[PDB]
């Protein structure tokens, strides 16, 4: 796959690994309307929306992941009021599918998927039908591309995870769970803050702890900053407590009504 | 959009750099093709006096070709590959513009100037080949195929800081499922036999073709206007017909039984790369020739890689390749005519 060994000279590494404090300062704009708690709940929710759009379109996890990252990059800089995240989400899938060499997903099919997924899987959050046409997707796509400074190649933890479990010789034991935990990390800021192989390593550590697999020695033989790995582990562990305590289905309509609203023209 | 924030929208519209305010390019068109429209441009604020190339991509919006060309060029950084400097998204007409440093020359025009007569100097030919190989190795190491290598896509910089440096341009953006299924002169036999994917070896074949064209000033597999019979006939008139032992997996190619129906080994019995190149006054005991032959190997699995070709002793024989393909000598090739 294109650019696989080039992470260290990549636009992802050089432009889109962010300072955590810079991230939170830009987030203060939106925190006048939403609590910290409600902001992370929106992020989880739209992560699930993108997942559902992706599954419905029969795209691979990597396409969904790239789409998810585009959505996060945009709202890392800009307010939730700037473009409707209900529009941005299917725009991010659409653009990602063209990068990742699957195809220009039919317009009628993109619009049908968004309509169908919100209706069937997300009616708790949305009473009204998906109201955007393709010309809105097309407009949004230009704004998305401009904001990301045309940075489209994104690197994810799946590839290094696979190399690590092959190395361990435990692809059967740990890969299913570790992969699932990598999926779950997309519910957080981790992909904006850490190189992918580090998220891979943290997910694999947790998978081993969940399955009572002793990998101390294998992890000890890595030449990696273990404090950063532990930071990632903590965020994963807190994510599962957040998940336990969150009823997405009962809370999201209310939280979506608290979002700041795109100002109309005068 | 009516449900997009007005303040955000007008802020961005105010700050958005538009191609037509930044650049003077009216009536300065240098290329028109399947790539789109390429202009020689100047910055309107006289900050720098450099020449730029402005490409308007064919079509509107973000097509696959457009999307992937932007994606890759945004990441790729090597002296022998053309650098994307900037991207302009024109919101009104939905056109994408790309900005590059302007390459005064290219191998289509350089070779055609030599063919208008003076055969290409031997120093310059080796340096061209070395830089094409360097650029392709970088792409290939990153799992990026060109998929359309030919002289017109080998740019060469003119007077300025990068005098005589190759810039590989217009990578085969894009191909659905990485699949090929009017120029056929640079296409490997396996494509002509219905190969279902592009490969590193296919690029390497094109490079051999180019190298032969630099040494002779003639396209080695020149032919008239997937499976093209006459193009294959020309390859065999140059190379000979491959024996079973030379390309064992030829039987696996989808068009193999068609090849057997249409062609007989015995037609090409006194035909070989040796005899072709001797007629164009290139010695078969030269390191040039031996390198050329490894590049023009019929069976893709027996073609050398870009890295092996860079290690070839041809590049250690006098004269050494140079960073400036023109070797400090005056450039006799005319500048690009406008359209
Ligand atoms: C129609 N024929 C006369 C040939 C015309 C030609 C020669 C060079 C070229 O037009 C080109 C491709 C792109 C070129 C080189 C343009 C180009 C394209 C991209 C550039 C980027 C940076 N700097 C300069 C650049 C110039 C200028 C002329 C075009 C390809 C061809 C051949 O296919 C035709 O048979």
């Amino acid at each position: 796959k294109a650019m696989a060994g080039n992470f260290w000279q990549s636009s992802h590494y050089l432009q889109w690994i962010l300072d955590k404090q810079d991230l939170l300062k830009e987030r203060q704009k939106d925190l006048k309307f939403l609590s910290e708690e409600e902001y992370w709940k929106l992020q989880i929710f739209f992560t699930n929306v993108i997942q559902a759009l992706g599954e419905h379109l029969k795209l691979r996890q990597q396409v969904i992941a790239t789409a998810t990252v585009y959505f996060k990059r945009f709202y890392a800089r800009y307010s939730l009021k700037s473009i409707d995240p209900v529009l941005m989400a299917p725009t991010c899938v659409f653009l990602a599918s063209k990068v990742e060499e699957f195809g220009v997903v039919s317009n009628t099919r993109l619009i049908a998927a968004a309509t169908s997924v919100l209706k069937t899987r997300f009616s708790y959050a949305f009473p009204k039908e998906f109201p955007y046409r393709m010309n809105h997707i097309l407009e949004c796509e230009f704004y998305l591309l401009e904001l990301m400074d045309c940075c489209l190649i994104v690197y994810h933890p799946y590839r290094p995870l696979l190399q690590y479990v092959q190395d361990m010789g435990q692809e059967d034991m740990l890969l299913p769970l570790a992969w699932r935990i990598v999926n779950d990390t997309y519910r957080t800021d981790l992909c904006l803050l850490y190189p992918p192989f580090m998220i891979a390593l943290a997910c694999l550590h947790v998978a081993c702890v969940v399955q009572q697999k002793d990998a101390r020695q294998w992890f000890a033989e890595l030449s990696v900053d273990m404090e950063k790995i532990l930071e990632i582990i903590r965020v994963i562990l807190k994510l599962y407590e957040q998940w336990k305590n969150f009823d997405e289905r009962k809370e999201m309509a209310t939280i979506l009504s608290k979002m700041p609203k795109p100002k109309p023209p005068p | 959009d009516d449900k997009m924030d007005y303040d955000f929208k007008v802020k961005l519209s105010s700050e958005r750099e538009r191609v037509e305010d930044l650049f003077e390019y009216e009536g300065c068109k240098v290329g028109r093709g399947t790539y789109g429209h390429v202009y020689k441009a100047k910055r309107k604020d006289g900050k720098d006096d450099k020449d730029y190339a402005l490409k308007q991509i064919e079509g509107t919006g973000i097509s696959m070709s457009a999307c992937r060309e932007i994606a890759l060029l945004r990441e790729l950084k090597h002296p022998n590959v053309i650098s994307l400097q900037k991207v302009f998204l024109s919101h009104a007409d939905r056109k994408v513009w790309l900005l590059f440093d302007y390459a005064e020359h290219d191998l289509w025009h350089i070779i055609k100037f030599h063919r208008a007569s003076v055969q290409l100097p031997r120093g310059m030919v080796k340096s061209l080949l070395y830089q094409i190989l360097d650029g392709i190795h970088y792409l290939h190491a990153n799992w990026v195929l060109h998929r359309d290598l030919k002289p017109a896509n080998i740019l060469v910089m003119g007077e300025g800081p990068e005098r005589g440096r190759v810039k590989i341009a217009d990578m085969g953006f894009a191909r659905l499922f990485n699949s090929p299924l009017v120029t056929f002169w640079y296409r490997a036999p396996e494509l002509l036999l219905g190969a279902r994917h592009y490969t590193k070896a296919i690029d390497i074949w094109a490079i051999g073709c180019i190298f032969a064209e630099l040494l002779t000033s003639e396209p080695i597999f020149h032919c008239r206007q997937p499976y093209h019979h006459d193009q294959l006939d020309r390859i065999f008139n140059v190379m000979g017909f491959p024996a079973d032992k030379d390309w064992e997996d030829i039987k696996k190619m989808p068009e193999h039984s068609t090849l057997m129906k249409d062609f007989r080994r015995n037609t090409y019995t006194n035909c070989s790369l040796i005899k072709y190149m001797e007629k164009h006054k290139v010695k078969p005991d030269s390191k040039a020739f031996h390198l050329l032959q490894k590049l023009l190997t019929m069976d893709p699995i027996k073609r050398i890689t870009s890295e092996q070709a860079m290690q070839d002793p041809y590049f250690l024989e006098d004269p050494l390749p140079t960073s400036d393909v023109f070797a400090g000598c005056q450039i006799p090739y005319p500048k690009r005519e406008f359209l």
